[PDB]
RNA sequence: CAUAGCAUAUCAGAAGGCACACCCGGAGAACUGAAACAUCUUAGUACCCGGAGGAAGAGAAAGAAAAUUCGAUUCCCUUAG
RNA sequence: GGAUCCUGAGUACGACGGAGCACGUGAAAUUCCGUCGGAAUCUGGGAGGACCAUCUCCUAAGGCUAAAUACUCUCUAGUGA
RNA sequence: AAGCAGUAAAUGUGGAGCCGUAGCGAAAGCGAGUCUGAAUAGGGCGUUUAGUAUUUGGUCGUAGACCCGAAACCAGGUGAU
RNA sequence: UGAGGGUAGCGGAGAAAUUCCAAUCGAACCUGGAGAUAGCUGGUUCUCUCCGAAAUAGCUUUAGGGCUAGCCUCAAGUGAU
RNA sequence: UGGGAGUCAGAACAUGGGUGAUAAGGUCCGUGUUCGAAAGGGAAACAGCCCAGACCACCAGCUAAGGUCCCAAAAUAUAUG
RNA sequence: UGCUGGAAGGUUAAGAGGAGUGGUUAGCUUCUGCGAAGCUACGAAUCGAAGCCCCAGUAAACGGCGGCCGUAUAACGGUCC
RNA sequence: GGGAUACUACCCUAGCUGUGUUGGCUUUCUAACCCGCACCACUUAUCGUGGUGGGAGACAGUGUCAGGCGGGCAGUUUGACUGGGGCGGUCGCCUCCUAAAAGGUAACGGAGGCGCUCAAAGGUUCCCUCAGAAUGGUUGGAAAUCAUUCAUAGAGUGUAAAGGCAUAAGGGAGCUUGACUGCGAGACCUACAAGUCGAGCAGGGUCGAAAGACGGACUUAGUGAUCCGGUGGUUCCGCAUG
C-alpha cells in the first residue's frame, strides 16, 4: 500500500536544490558555559547528510 | 565557583559567561568588553 | 571459572594522529596544517604560525622547507614562488 | 363493590431456528512490534451476547466559511502519508 | 408587517472522574458516560480547536425521510492464456 | 484520475488533480539571487536547461512475504463411566 | 464394596506426596486467535562463460546478531592523476 | 559518481614481540606467504610445508623442487676424500 | 520486629471558610485598573478521618540466649554490649 | 518593667438575652428507612404479599469521590565482559611502555592521573634569572634565614607522566579586562555522530611612546547527546480581523 514517512525525521532536516539534505547540528540546546566561542558559533551552522546515512535512510524520504 | 552570568545594562540579553571563585572573588566583578549592540568595548557587571 | 582475582593497569588513551602532515617540496594552502605537536620540536619560521596546541600552520600557499635553526635546532620555512 | 387477581370469550403477538455473509448495538484479551517492557501498538481485532433486515445506518441546518457555501445524508477520486 | 405572543429544561452549562472524536478529561472547544450541582427564555441564545472583542453563521434542547452504497446462503444464464 | 458511450474489450470521452519550467530562508519575506547578516561582501545554498508518461529489469518497503518447526499466552467449551 | 448422585481447571479434591482430576498435569482435552513468534537449526529444483573476496577498524542490553566503513561486482564519467 | 552484494568463528608456517614456565599443534598483536576459494609434482601416507596456477584435446619435446641398486624412470657415472 | 494498648503532644484529605484575580472586551479615566454584573480560567487566616510521630506492653509471637583478655559465659577473674 | 487598657481584631479573667433563618453538641420522636422480628391472613404456597405489634432509626447500609493498607493477587525485570559459566574485578576521558626509528596497532598486559583550578596562576608593558652542591657561618637539628663560586634549567614552571621552556612558557613591579562581537578561505582526524588548528576580514577596544600585541592559563584531561521541562528577549506565525 502507500508508503509512509518518518514524521519525526521530517522535523529535523530540509531538502536542497539537487537532492541533498540540510541538517541541524547537535550538541546544542543547553549549557554552553562549558564551551568556547569558536566552538559555539561554528555549531550555529547547518550541514549536509553524508551519502552513507543517506544510503541507510533513502527509503524514508519519499515525499520531499 | 559557579556558572557566572553577567547582565549587561542595555545589550538586552543574558549573554556573557566566565569563571569566578567565591573564595577569591565573592563580590560582584565588572569590567570592559565588546557589547556588539554599539560597536565599542563597554562595561558590564555581575548580576 | 573459579576465583579469578582482579587487576587495575588496564587503562589507556586514544592516540592523537600526531607528527607531520606534509613534506619538503610539496605545495600547500593558506589554512593548511603541516605539523601537529606538543611543545616545540621545530619552531615556525617564515609564513608560519603556531596555534594553540603548538600546531603549526603555514600562513600562506607555497612550498615547504624544513631546515636547521641554530647550531643544533630546527625550524620551518615556507616559500611561495609557485 | 372498582379494576386488579380471577373468569370466561376473541385474536393470535410471541417464542424457534437462521447466510449471524453484510449491518447496528452490548460486552470485549494475548501472543506481537517497540529488537527487553509498563505508556503506546497489535485492536475496538478475535470470541461471545442481542438484534437481526433485505439492505442497514445516517440524513435536512444552533453546520462551514470568512464562503459567493456541494447547499441534508451516503458513496468514488484527489487534497495527503 | 412583525409590536406583543409562540418557538422543544433538571434542559443548556459547570466540577470530578473515564471512553471516543487522527488528535491521550484533556482545550475536547465538538461528542458520550455516571456522581454532584445547575440556566436564560429574542429585549434572548449558540458557534466560530487556548481563546475571546469585533465580525460571520445559526436559532438547541420534537419527529420522519427514496436515491445513489454493502454481502451473497441462493437462483438463473453464462465466462474462464 | 474518478466517471461516461461501449461489451467483463478497445478506442473515444472525461483536466478534480499530479511532476516539471527558480531558488534561498525556521519564517515574515526576497528572487538569479537569497540566508546570515553589514554590505552584494565572506561563505553556504544557488544560478548558469530538459524533463515528463507508460513499461521492462534490479533492489527496498507494507501485507505471513523463500519454506517447514517450539516450549508457551489468551477467548469459549468438553469431562469425575 | 456396589447402585444412584454432587464438586471443574486462575479451578476442584486432597490423613500432603507437585498427589489425582478418562494410560499424560509445576495447572487436562477440544476448538479458534494462528500461516502466533523464532537474531535458532535444517532445507531451497537445468546449463556455459567473465570477474571474483572476507573472517578487519568502529558503536552497540552487543558479542555465533546488527550498521556504516574496508575489501567485490556492474555501468556512467573523468582521465595520466 | 551511483546500482546490487557477501564477509565480522579465520588456520598453519617463517618472522618480530608480549603473556605463559626463554611450557604447548597454546594465547594476543604485527610483517609476509599458503589454505579458506587452487587441482598438479616432491615431502611414503601428510588442508597450510618445497616446486608450480589446469581453456580443451595428443601415445610429441625441455625443465623445476626433487632425484638416478629392486619394488619404481632415470648414473652400481666420474674423481676426490 | 510483629501485635496490642495508651499520653492521643503534633502533623493529614475528600470538606468548610473567600479576604482576591488572565486570553478577548461594548466597559471610569479615551496613553488605560473598584474589576467590574458577561465566554476560554481561579485563591488564605484557619481547622482537616483512618492514621503517621511519642510511651507502656508483648518471646507455647517472631526473634536472639552474645563477644574480648586470662580461656577446646564448652569452669571461672576482667569484662563489652 | 513582662506584655501593655487613645483607636482597633477584641478578650480568658465573665453576666446575659433571643432576635430574619439556619447549621454544628446531645437527647426524644418518628413515620422516612431498616429488622435472617414475633402475631393475622391470600396460600392447606412459614416463599411472596401485606396488616399487626415490636425494634432500631435518621443511624448505618448503598452509589460516586477521595485517601491510606493490600505477594492476597497479577504482569514484568533481574547488564555485559570473562582462556566455560560463576565469585571477584571492571565498564567514561587524559599521559607513558609494550608498539617493531612515519603514523597506526591487542592482551582479566604493564605504570600513573581525571570528573578541577587561577579575576590573577588571566592580558599587556618593563625589570630579574635556577635550585642544588659545597663554600659556613647569631640560627646551626646537617642544612631553617643570610653569605661566595660553580651550578643546565637538574631549579622552578596550579593540577598525573610526557614532551617541552631562560624566545623564559620561570619569577617580580605597574597597568589592567582580548577570559570581545560577527565571520573566515583553508587544513587535520574520522565509519557516522563529532572533535581540532586557522591566516585574515570588518569591527571595535586594553596596554604600550608607538611598533605592535591580546579571540583565556606552555600544551595535552576537567563529564554526556536528544527529547522533555523551565526562564527571558524575539527581523516571526499565531485561526474572519483584532
Amino acid at each position: 500500500p502507500k508508503m509512509k514517512t518518518h514524521r519525526g525525521a521530517a522535523k529535523r532536516v530540509k531538502r536542497t536544490a539537487s537532492g541533498q539534505l540540510k541538517r541541524s547540528r547537535a550538541f546544542t540546546s543547553h549549557l554552553f558555559a562549558n564551551k568556547s566561542t569558536k566552538q559555539k558559533r561554528q555549531l550555529r551552522k547547518a550541514r549536509l547528510v553524508s551519502k552513507s546515512d543517506m544510503k541507510r535512510v533513502k527509503q524514508l524520504l519519499a515525499y520531499k | 565557583r559557579v556558572n557566572v552570568t553577567l547582565a549587561c545594562t542595555e545589550c538586552g540579553d543574558r549573554n556573557y559567561i566566565t569563571t569566578k571563585n567565591k573564595r577569591n572573588n565573592p563580590e560582584r566583578i565588572e569590567m570592559k568588553k565588546y557589547c556588539p549592540r554599539l560597536n565599542k568595548y563597554t562595561l558590564h557587571r555581575e548580576t | 571459572k573459579k576465583g579469578v582475582s582482579s587487576t587495575k593497569n588496564g587503562r589507556d588513551s586514544e592516540s592523537k594522529r600526531l607528527g607531520a602532515k606534509r613534506a619538503d617540496g610539496q605545495f600547500v594552502t593558506g589554512g593548511s596544517i603541516l605539523y601537529r605537536q606538543r611543545g616545540t620540536k621545530i619552531y615556525p619560521g617564515e609564513n608560519v604560525g603556531r596555534g594553540g596546541d603548538d600546531t603549526l600552520f603555514a600562513k600562506i600557499d607555497g612550498v615547504v622547507k624544513f631546515e636547521r635553526k641554530g647550531r643544533d635546532k630546527k625550524q620551518v620555512s615556507v616559500y611561495a614562488v609557485a
